[PDB]
């Protein structure tokens, strides 16, 4: 790690035409995999193509990590979700699609803060029993602990029974934030924080375009 | 040993740490293939029986270790109790073929019918949780936020139809078990043991005699 | 030193099957040696054995450093002292033993504390006045400031007219903990600092054994 | 140059730091060995005299120095004013022995008697100062813990029987004076100058004539 | 930079016996150039000689730094300043001079701390309008930033249309310090920060010895 | 990127920072030679002119660059447009000498006379801006401390008499250019837009025609 009252462990991520810097950085972690397994099969007869210009960073706010809340709550963010740019618009414009996700969650408040969030990527999520968030670290995933760090950053791959998604009635991967232990903020810390994912799709390709509307 | 706990980088100290040392180990029972290879009962439906793998209740070996994975793959191997003659139809086919003897029908030898099935479903791999829809004609999955709560909108959703490994049909079948072949299992998800009113979980375990 | 808001100065110390690890180090102190002088000598006519088993941590709480505690303020500890454990049976058992001492003290409030605790290991300690105080420093030692470290180590071997001792009336060492500067919590300090000992017997021999009471 | 205070490693800086120059230095006089070698006189005992280095006065030089090691080595000498013969017995003699001449015996011859004598102590080495009892018969030592007034209990110690350089008898010593040869001294301890009640200490130093 | 909660960014400058050291560095500063120019020229006809015994620190107070100061509130030290030690005996004993200087400017108050001052050496100062004191950034410079550094160090060469000077009656530099965030004192910081300079004349160089007043 | 604010080295990013390409430049029309190196117009005396950069206004393109600068250097070109014969002198003439024709007197050609002249000054280099006096017969410049205040003093100097390039003078002088040649600046100064009232400042630029 790296000096005094704040640090050197830097790290700038870039996707397209935009990029992202943390100075708290605790390195990223990859989930299931390190490449996507591949992007041209059967399935699409060679008529799938790459388009680049949709992998770069969109913005969402998640919650706002206050004194109350207590260890199991949990936000999940069903992915892909409402994106009003390019990547948005292929969802509307091709029949099949497949893409990982970059993904980068925020949770400033300061040093003098308490407490602990898991950041976590689950596939499949359709239902967690209070028992089986023991087990969230099962699943790709990084903590923020105010101590040490702001940022959470998990890269993971395209995974599916199906080499091509339907996003328009299937959902891979549930980004979940879960508090494990609650915020204290004592007499300096930030009376709360606000958390926020920057998420970026990775290796987007699409198959099979739709008629228009005219 | 000290770490960054948030990292995720998986660390393993050993007891060499103080002075003790780390021992051989022989972990051939807790390989996916061979553990997952033993037959389980599942109730049987009077007739006709889609061979579901997800049938298998969750609290046995086979269900519990099977839902601790998302995807998997394996071949099948069923045994089953039946009256009459067994026909066991593909994956896709339409259930009306259930009364065609072509398709593989077994015919009654006492005491049960030992079968070896092929995986037939039309994708690389299958999952024990899916969230989706398979039906079209219906109107876009919403992209969900929120707490757990939010969950609840899902539990109403079947696997889709596309996930089995056939069916089997006789005049009674009084009996059923499956049996995962060559197993493949992706994707760790929870395995939840019992939890005890007590500091110990205490069981009448199998002692001598008197 | 190493960095932001807290620190790599990292050290464990192994005594048996027993550890302890700081993370704001400063280093060890070894005291008028790096190894003792001979152990087994004319005295104990190769009668004497090394018994590895009472090389180990035991723990004892030495006083409550508060504000009105002033300059010169002590809390010595004769050693050995009493032991309940396999190191306290051998003096029991055996007539004679030689042993060095391996030191850790520890002062832990936050790094929002101001004052200074000299920590020392004065051999034949039998009276010390108020102006020797001053010159304490004489002796194998380190210093406790809240600003820098929370642990002392000290390392000193057996000393003493005899070449093997009589532990049931005679005490070699004395642990002396003395406060050089007050401690200040000012609105974010710790209210007070326990101090504690961890301490390991080392090199132990003994020679002579005793009847039992059967 | 800046430093780790709390360490304890010994940090020399020089004059080079802002220009100057580190001379040469002759340090034979703060040598032990030298230092400690020159007679002191004691305030005798009418007869029976034991040799004992901690009877020379703590403020002398070779008290003040001899109290600054905690362990020492040394042979001695002593010069003596007496009436009589000097006898002289090794430590661990009986004290009747003083009376018999076949111990070493010095014949008066005026005006004083100077004597070798060896280390004859059982030890390995002597202490000026030693935390614990030389009596068996007795209860074990206590273990103290706590602060400086727990020291106040060892006030009525007199150092071990066996700390001694034998002892000497005549029938009147009127002067005894120790010298120290061959000293060796081990682990520091305090060294006091006078405490002044003004600024500096201030003394009338030799000066010329008028 | 380097680590917790303090730092090593550590400078010691030396002028002549004369030494200064700080843990907060950042660097230092040379301003126009590296080298002074030629000391020897026509206009002293070889009768010039380098007065090494002026070359180190002297210490004035330059202002006090408090919550109500505005951005642009400046405090300004023309150099040469009065000194009353051998380089001020200098400017009454020798007709022409010329030296550089090598200034430290400090504002310790603690890292709770906020607000900013720019510390800059600006040539032939008559005047400065409001507007221009955006463009002070064009002299050598360095800013003193509570959260990281308390010392700027600017070195800086003898400039002038002249090759010596007449100190007397012509000022080439002045010293400027100026706020360009207001202090914040928040509820663990310093309630105010005095500014300290600690400047050296280097490379002073005396021609034209006058009469006494004997 | 990130570096150390409070530093003052200069960082330079560029576009390839997110995928861009950092282009070509040609600055040849930033160069102080070129851009120097244009007519001036100022506003005449009748008579006595004295050639001193400092009159050409603050606002103009030569006038607001050649304040930007503290030190500078350059030759001279003037065209001036007069009556009679226009004798010019160099730094350091008596101004009567203004009235001696084997000074560099043009006699009048019309419609102007353009003159190419040297540096005169008896200093390396000039400046735009200086603090301090020429006068000796006063007494000593203050050491001022203060804030932007004590800059106030200042106001009534006059640059050193030293600094011009001489002095012109003819019957009626009606118009004079200045045009610095070979120009070299140093010390850069602040140089000002004008400040909007709006969020942009809008003119009136040159457009076709209807």
């Amino acid at each position: 790690e790296e000096t005094t009252l704040l640090e050197d462990r830097i790290l700038t991520t870039r996707n397209g035409h935009t990029t992202s810097t943390t100075q708290s950085s605790v390195g990223v972690t990859y989930g299931y995999a390190t490449a996507e397994d591949f992007v041209s099969g059967p399935n699409t007869s060679g008529l799938e193509t790459r388009v680049v210009q949709a992998e770069r960073f969109f913005k969402t706010h998640l919650f706002d990590w206050v004194t109350s809340d207590s260890f199991g709550r949990c936000h999940l963010l069903e992915l892909p979700t409402d994106h009003k740019g390019v990547y948005g618009s292929l969802t509307d414009s091709y029949a099949y699609m497949r893409n990982g996700w970059d993904v980068e969650v925020t949770a400033v408040g300061n040093q003098f803060n308490g407490g602990c969030l898991l950041v976590a990527m689950v596939p499949e999520l359709c239902s967690i029993q209070k028992r089986e968030l023991y087990q969230l670290t099962l699943f790709p995933h990084q903590f923020i602990n105010p101590r040490t760090n702001m940022t959470a950053h998990i890269t993971v791959p395209f995974v599916g029974v199906n080499r091509y998604d339907q996003y328009k009635v299937h959902k891979p991967w549930t980004l979940v934030v879960m508090v494990v232990a609650p915020l204290t903020v004592n007499t300096e810390g930030a009376p709360q924080i606000k958390v926020y994912a920057n998420i970026a799709p990775t290796n987007v390709h699409v198959a099979g375009e739709f008629p228009s509307k005219e | 040993t000290t770490s960054a706990g948030e990292s995720a980088d998986p660390v393993t100290t050993t007891v060499e740490n103080y002075g003790g040392e780390t021992q051989i180990q022989r972990r051939q029972h807790t390989d996916v293939s061979f553990i997952m290879d033993r037959f389980v009962k599942v109730t049987p439906q009077n007739q006709i029986n889609i061979l579901d793998l997800m049938q298998v209740p969750s609290h046995t070996l086979v269900g519990g270790l099977l839902r601790a994975s998302t995807y998997y793959f394996s071949d099948l191997e069923i045994a089953v109790k039946h009256e009459g003659d067994l026909t066991w139809v593909p994956n896709g086919a339409p259930e009306k073929a259930l009364d065609n003897t072509t398709n593989p029908t077994a015919y009654h030898k006492a005491p049960l019918t030992r079968l070896a099935l092929p995986y037939t479903a039309p994708h690389r791999v299958l999952a024990t949780v899916y969230n989706g829809e398979c039906r079209y004609s219906r109107n876009a999955v919403p992209n969900l936020r929120g707490d757990l709560q939010v969950l609840a909108q899902k539990v109403a959703r079947t696997l889709p139809t596309s996930f089995n490994y056939g069916a089997i049909k006789a005049t009674r079948v009084t009996e059923l078990l499956y049996r995962m072949k060559r197993a493949e299992t992706y994707c760790p998800r929870p395995l939840l043991a019992i939890h005890p009113t007590e500091a110990r979980h205490k069981q009448k375990i199998v002692a001598p005699v008197k």
